[PDB]
């Protein structure tokens, strides 16, 4: 990327599965044969594939998880709004991910967040 | 998306930079083999480049032009003295401590000249006498105030040779002939805080680097090989010195192995310094220069540089260019005086470049269908891709109808075209101005007479060049700034300059003299 | 078919005309047209690889940064004379 | 893994397109330099959004056309050592399982593939499990953590990414199921 | 003159490069001589102006 | 640059042998271009070091006080 | 290096040119081959100056002091005065 | 503008001609057969220019 970084966003594959489709529409309105240019309908499948989750409730979800609790950081509340960790053991195994384990009522708060 | 040259900073290389610029070692003192096929570490090893037709190099390959041609090293078997730094060696060696390498100054002398050195650095000069004056302080001193020990006073000879007169029995002094390895070992042992006092910075300029270890080896299409009537391939004198250099240290490096009488080795390194000192300089005081078979010296890298003839001017400054003629001058008055004749063969062969638009369709493609023979022709046709095509009377009516909005045609020279107009001498600013075309059948450049005083030229047979700029703006710029009728009145003295001379004064006077009269005929044809 | 000499004093009469696309044009643009390579830390001219498609550093190791910028035939030739003695010219980039 | 940064940048706008408005240019100029890139440091570029703001141009002698400063965002997919990556398995090698992890695709070694003995299937060739019968199915997606980041180039195809599946909490869903009735058999005993 | 490359294509050229590797001087290609042999616009007369313009050009 | 071709184009045109006769009432000075050559490498002693010398409002006017 | 055909266009099969024949420029007026030494064979004929012209007025063939063959032609041209001719 | 230089001038032509040249419309009717540049020249004398110039 050029001269400039001006900061970043961490965003759930549910929150660019409706831009693909922006650009999806985009295109075919424009005539293009390709409804979209390579190395992204690849990525459409993969977004389609776990597409079950609202956009909209996912950034909810989101902001929920920043207002639970401080160590959260956008990315860390994408990826359980991404995979639903429902049982207990596999928010262990998200837990593994991050650095370290923080208490585990904050993933009962979790689990209560998830069934948005 | 591209990047320009901002600033350079100029320093002195190192030999672990040498080895990891250069790409092969050149040890065998051959250059070329039966057939062409260089020799495999000769100097015209193709790791350096191709420069001939029909072989790839190494490195990068490609065809002989593709190659930008890469360096070589070789790896001298005893150090040597570089010519251009001798002089600074020796003020080093006579200002700095021999046993702890620290100069010859006390520290508070050390701490003021820090404090004087920088405050206003930017002057070259005064930086030279700051250094100029540590230099005597360090020399006028014996004992080191570091370390008790007597600093010998250390001599200098023109070609490179240092021989300090080392303590002797009852204090003789007797000079002892210093070694450049020894040198090296003083040099190295220099420290970098002080190093600033010797004007010499502490990244891109070592004092052991000032000592030669390894050389490069200029690439082949640096050292052009041409082939004489016979097929010669008579090649650079570069390269004849450094077959000279690679035979000479090859040798050095045998009796070295073989442990031979240090006589030999100090004869054989005395000759690896002159052939080096000849390489960089061949024109160094204090040594015979190196002539070739028939008694002309070489043109190593020193020369080459300098001299009218020389890289620096005469080569980037000024140059061989595309685009221009020269011929003859005649006069002619019935052209304004800002137009030049041109000769209609002069037209046929200079061409401007003019990209097809909506309003110039039709005459571009009028005269792409007039071929390269007529006048109003043109030459050569440039597709939007990039590939140019000749005009040829087979392919005139295709190429017409292909044109198109965006081809570009490199048409003959039109009236009204705009062209640099030059005599030499170029003394002032208005020997070059800009004049437009006209076309004319004969074989001379047509200038009107007025015009004359600024070129002071005078047609009993000057010759003058004409130059056709090609791109968009230098035309523009050509059309604003230098247009004849601009430089009427002299930035000299702030009269006029081109005004009439001789014939126009004299019937003027002929004219608006009293008595003059004339009648009804003489009025209407004179004012037609 | 040679061409004809445009020598030092037409570069100071070009110069006092104040044309400077002009000089541009009549000196290097028709003549030594080049194209260099250069890695932005040591400015060490930043030698290309036909074989891996890959520009880098020999001296450096550098293939992070690497910009290509346009000279002259006559300056890529000073500068291989200068590295041809001990002289280091370490070029730096800037963008326009 | 999805993520939109906001970067400066300066575009050149050809002639050309000199009649239309600067944002729309910008844009397409834009989709055409900065897109299906690896970048070294960011990921794949796949999509520039929109241009907040468009400076004026600069006419830089000798081209003629106009260089703009702009200000825009991208979505791009960024890997991450040492992650868990949900990605659909397909092209399994006797080397690596061909796992699709978004705009590239990423490799998982046949020794990572499982704890029991390194594994691969030879005439339907997927998986034939040695031991514990655990199978895997091109159509199946497998959800893995990443060993390592492969940086080579800008262009995507030519980079990879190695996935471990070994560590516990990954595996085919049937798999985490089984693992899943476990921890229940265990937790209830 | 600041810059090396000016004085060194005025006389005694090899003397002056190595006096600045010495000095390690750095020339920052201020003036005419330097710009014309590195082939880029020379800083005075157009080689100064700075242009810009507004890119949604109206034909009318 | 214009004000250096300024001086040297009518450089071409002065004599560099200049009539070298003080003749009567003068001193020989050098002229011309070498002249103009001096003065601009601005030697540290001219070739014809001439000074001048306007007298006080007394000793102006009296001959015998010149 | 075989230039156009048009080149040798008035040469005699030993390959010498006719004497008061036309020649206008780039056109060869001796044919001659060169080993292919720095399965071919190099072109090195001796044509015409590229911006002259003129007839060719008389050919020559001597032995020459090795033993070798020498070929001296001459080509007159005709100079009306024009402008510019001092 | 206030008062346009020679230089200023001149540099303005040059990029007029060359963009367009290089495929830029032209915002003024002009006779069939024109040279890119002189077509500039029009244009400027015409008085509408779309290209301004920054002073210091
Ligand atoms: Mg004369
Ligand atoms: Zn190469
Ligand atoms: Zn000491
Ligand atoms: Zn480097």
């Amino acid at each position: 990327i050029g001269r400039g970084k001006l900061g970043e966003k961490y965003i759930t594959i549910a929150e660019a599965k409706e831009l693909l489709l922006k650009r999806r529409e985009e295109e075919v309105k424009a005539g293009i044969e390709e409804p979209l240019y390579y190395e992204a309908r690849l990525a459409l499948e993969h977004a389609e594939r776990f597409a079950k989750l609202p956009a909209d409730k996912a950034k909810e979800a989101v902001e929920e998880l920043m207002n639970a609790f401080e160590w959260m950081s956008d990315r860390i509340a994408c990826k359980i709004v991404d995979i639903m960790p429902e049982d207990s053991m596999d928010l262990r195994v998200i837990f593994a991910k991050e650095e370290y384990q923080p208490t585990q009522e904050e993933m009962k708060q979790i689990l209560d967040i998830l069934d948005k | 998306m591209k990047k320009v040259i901002g600033s350079i900073e100029f320093g002195i290389l190192s030999p672990q930079e040498i080895r990891k610029m250069s790409a092969v070692e050149v040890t065998v003192p051959d250059t070329y083999d039966d057939d062409g096929y260089p020799i495999e570490g000769g100097v015209m090893d193709k790791r350096m480049g191709v420069i001939d037709p029909g072989l790839r190099c190494e490195t990068c390959g490609g065809r002989a032009g593709e190659c930008p041609g890469h360096f070589g090293h070789i790896e001298l078997a005893r150090p040597v003295i570089h010519v251009g730094f001798a002089k600074t060696i020796y003020r080093i060696l006579e200002s700095t401590c021999r046993e702890c390498g620290r100069i010859k100054l006390t520290d508070e002398e050390i701490e003021e000249y820090m404090k004087k050195i920088e405050l206003a650095r930017n002057r070259r000069s005064e930086f030279n006498e700051i250094i100029k004056e540590i230099h005597k302080k360090a020399k006028e001193r014996m004992v080191c105030p570091h370390c008790g020990a007597p600093q010998y006073p250390i001599k200098f000879e023109k070609p490179t040779i240092y021989w300090e007169i080392r303590k002797d029995e009852q204090g003789n002094e007797y000079r002892h002939r210093l070694m450049p390895t020894e040198v090296r070992d003083w040099l190295e042992k220099i420290p970098d805080k002080d190093l600033p006092l010797l004007g010499l910075d502490p990244e891109k300029s070592r004092p052991e680097w000032m000592v030669l270890t390894v050389l490069p080896v200029p690439p082949v299409t640096a050292r052009p090989s041409i082939t004489l009537e016979t097929g010669i391939r008579a090649e650079d004198d570069l390269t004849h010195k450094l077959v000279d250099i690679i035979r000479i240290n090859n040798r050095l490096k045998q009796n070295i192995e073989a442990g031979a009488p240090q006589l030999i080795i100090e004869d054989l390194w005395d000759l690896l310094q002159y052939h080096v000192t000849t390489y960089i300089n061949n024109e160094a005081p204090g040594v015979p220069p190196a002539k070739h078979k028939s008694g002309r010296p070489l043109k190593t890298l020193a020369q080459r540089l300098k001299g009218k003839e020389g890289r620096f001017r005469g080569n980037l400054s000024g140059k061989r260019v595309n685009f221009s003629a020269r011929t003859v001058i005649s006069p002619d008055p019935m052209i304004s005086i800002n137009e030049v004749g041109v000769p209609v063969e002069v037209a046929m062969e200079l061409t401007v470049p003019e990209k097809v638009t909506e309003f110039n369709i039709e005459r571009l493609r009028k005269m792409v269908l007039n071929g390269p023979d007529k006048y109003p022709g043109a030459n050569y046709v440039i597709d939007p891709e990039g590939r140019r095509r000749r005009i040829m009377d087979s392919n005139k009516e295709t190429l017409a109808n292909q044109l198109d909005i965006g081809w570009t045609v490199e048409r003959h020279l039109m009236d009204g075209d705009i062209v640099l107009f030059n005599r030499q001498p170029s003394l002032h600013r208005m020997s070059i101005m800009a004049h437009r075309v006209r076309v004319m059948p004969y074989r001379t450049f047509r200038l009107n007479l007025a015009v004359c005083p600024p070129y002071n030229a005078d047609f009993d047979g000057d010759e003058m060049n004409l130059h056709v700029p090609q791109t968009e703006e230098a035309q523009a710029e050509a059309r604003i700034l230098m247009e004849v009728q601009n430089h009427i009145i002299s930035p000299r003295y702030g009269g006029p300059i081109i005004g009439g001379i001789q014939d126009h004064i004299s019937g003027g006077y002929l004219l608006t003299r009293e008595g003059a009269y004339f009648t009804r005929d003489e009025v209407e044809q004179m004012l037609m | 078919e040679g061409g004809l000499r445009f020598g030092e004093m037409e570069r100071d009469v070009l110069v006092g005309h104040g044309a400077a696309m002009l000089l541009i044009e009549r000196l290097l643009e028709e003549s030594d047209k080049t194209e260099v390579w250069v890695c932005e830390n040591c400015g060490h001219i930043a030698l290309e690889d036909k074989r891996r498609r890959r520009v880098y550093c020999p001296v450096c190791g550098e293939e992070e940064r690497i910009s290509k910028v346009e000279m002259s035939y006559a300056f890529k030739l000073l500068l291989d004379e200068l590295k041809a003695m001990v002289i280091r010219p370490k070029l730096n980039l800037s963008e326009r | 893994m999805y993520k939109i940064v906001t970067v400066k940048d300066v575009v050149r706008i050809p002639p050309t397109m000199f009649t239309m408005d600067p944002k729309e240019a910008a844009k397409i100029i834009l989709r055409e330099t900065y897109e299906g890139t690896y970048d070294k440091d960011e990921g794949v570029i796949l999509s520039i959004l929109e241009v907040k703001d468009i400076k004026d141009g600069i006419i830089i002698p000798g081209d003629g056309a106009t260089y703009h400063e702009v200000v825009f965002d991208v979505l791009v997919w960024e890997p991450k050592i040492h992650e868990v990556v949900e990605g659909y398995v397909a092209d399994v090698m006797p080397f690596g399982a061909f796992i699709r992890i978004g705009p590239i695709d990423g490799l998982v070694h046949i020794s990572q593939l499982m704890d029991d003995y390194v594994v691969y299937d030879e005439r339907n060739k997927q998986f034939v499990g040695k031991e514990k019968k655990y199978l895997l199915k091109i159509g199946d997606l497998v959800r893995a953590r990443i060993i390592n980041i492969s940086a080579k180039s800008k262009v995507i195809r030519e980079n990879r990414i190695g996935l471990t599946m070994r560590q516990p909490g990954l595996g085919k869903f049937e798999w985490i199921e089984k693992e899943k009735k476990k921890e229940k058999e265990e937790g209830k005993k | 003159k600041s810059s090396v490359l000016a004085r060194a294509a005025f006389e005694i050229t090899v003397q002056h490069l190595f006096e600045a590797a010495e000095k390690g001087e750095v020339d920052n290609l201020n003036g005419v001589i330097e710009n014309v042999l590195i082939g880029q616009p020379v800083p005075v007369g157009t080689g100064m102006v700075k242009l810009t313009m507004k890119l949604p050009l109206r034909p009318q | 640059t214009v004000a250096a071709q300024s001086i040297g184009e009518p450089s071409t045109q002065m004599t560099l042998n200049t009539f070298h006769y003080a003749g009567v009432a003068e001193i020989n000075v050098t002229l011309g271009l070498p002249r103009i050559i001096e003065i601009v490498d601005a030697r540290k002693n001219p070739s014809t070091p001439m000074m001048t010398v306007y007298l006080d409002e007394e000793h102006r006017y009296d001959r015998a006080k010149a | 290096g075989y230039r156009g055909e048009k080149y040798y266009r008035n040469l005699d099969e030993d390959g010498l040119i006719f004497p008061e024949s036309k020649v206008e420029g780039k056109d060869v007026l001796v044919g001659r081959t060169s080993p292919p030494r720095f399965q071919e064979r190099r072109e090195t004929s001796v044509a015409v100056r590229p911006s002259e012209k003129g007839v060719v007025d008389k050919v020559i063939i001597t032995e020459t002091g090795d033993g070798t063959k020498l070929v001296k032609v001459t080509v007159r041209d005709l100079r009306i005065p024009e402008l510019g001719d001092k | 503008m206030f008062k346009y230089t020679r230089f200023e001038k001149a540099r303005i032509i040059g990029a007029r001609a060359l963009q367009i040249s290089m495929g830029a419309p032209v915002l003024i009717d002009v006779p069939p057969g024109i040279t890119p540049l002189e077509a500039a020249i029009l244009e400027f004398e015409k008085g509408v220019i779309p290209i301004t110039v920054i002073r210091p």
